């Protein structure tokens, strides 16, 4: 989950 | 005969976001310099794969209506569509973005990275099959959006909301086929053939990752744990 969550939620 | 102003707007938004995707020259230049060994060849593929992941997320976030979806559904779509969108973009890189010399060396590297022919043969077969379609940049962008906005991915809580985002894209794609290929009414059908061909890579890719053991140079936890 971790990586895809970071990339989506970052600006 | 003509896209409606609303369809033109949707197409413009998809095209603008797609045209901004780029595989950097820093990655591309490695194809012509690095040692021709399984380890160095695989390191290039690792760099390409991470760029594919970053590009997929940036393209997805900009898709009209994607930001209006339930946050968990946004993640479920990214996870579910990752392999298919990566394979589709890798075909565009190989067939259109790289000069003949770079693509010939990239193929050389792919074939000498220690990956079984069981997974390499279907990949180049797909690259050839999609290459036959002479797909425009509009077709690549719409097909990518359609793959990402697939409502039947595992663990989506509101499928109908995804369907409302995917259906206008399929409508625009079919209209574009009627406009650009009026003598060829089987063109949209040919584009649908690539969607099912992309689906077969979900299992091929999962089997590929499982075939590489923990101590092998190919085991790459950053990418492999996206699916583990
Ligand atoms: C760029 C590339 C080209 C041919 C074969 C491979 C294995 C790659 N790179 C990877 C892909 C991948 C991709 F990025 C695009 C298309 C199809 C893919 F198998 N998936 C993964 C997952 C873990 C590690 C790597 C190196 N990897």
């Amino acid at each position: 989950h971790q990586l895809l969550r970071y990339l989506l939620d970052k600006d | 005969m003509e896209l409606t102003p609303d369809q033109q707007t949707l197409l413009h938004f998809i095209m603008d976001s797609y045209n901004k995707q780029r595989m950097p020259q820093e990655i591309t230049n490695k194809i012509l310099k690095e040692a021709f060994s399984a380890e160095e060849n695989f390191l290039i593929l690792t760099e390409m794969a991470t760029n594919h992941v970053q590009v997929l997320v940036e393209f997805t976030k900009k898709l009209p209506g994607f930001q209006t979806l339930d946050h968990e559904d946004q993640i479920a779509l990214l996870k579910g569509s990752a392999v298919e969108a990566m394979f589709l973009r890798s075909a565009e890189i190989f067939n259109k973005k790289l000069p003949s010399g770079h693509s010939d060396l990239l193929e050389a590297r792919i074939r000498n990275s220690g990956i079984s022919d069981e997974y390499i043969t279907p990949m180049f077969s797909f690259y050839k099959s999609i290459g036959e379609l002479k797909m425009t940049q509009e077709e690549y962008a719409l097909l990518t959006a359609i793959v990402i906005l697939s409502p039947d991915r595992q663990y989506i809580k509101d499928r109908e909301a995804v369907e409302k985002l995917q259906e206008p894209l399929l409508d625009v794609l079919q209209k574009l086929c009627k406009i650009h290929q009026p003598e060829n009414p089987q063109h949209f059908a040919c584009l649908l053939g690539r969607l099912t061909e992309l689906r077969t890579f979900n299992h091929h890719h999962a089997e590929m990752l499982m075939s590489w053991r923990v101590n092998d140079h190919k085991f790459t936890p950053l990418l492999c744990e996206i699916w583990d």
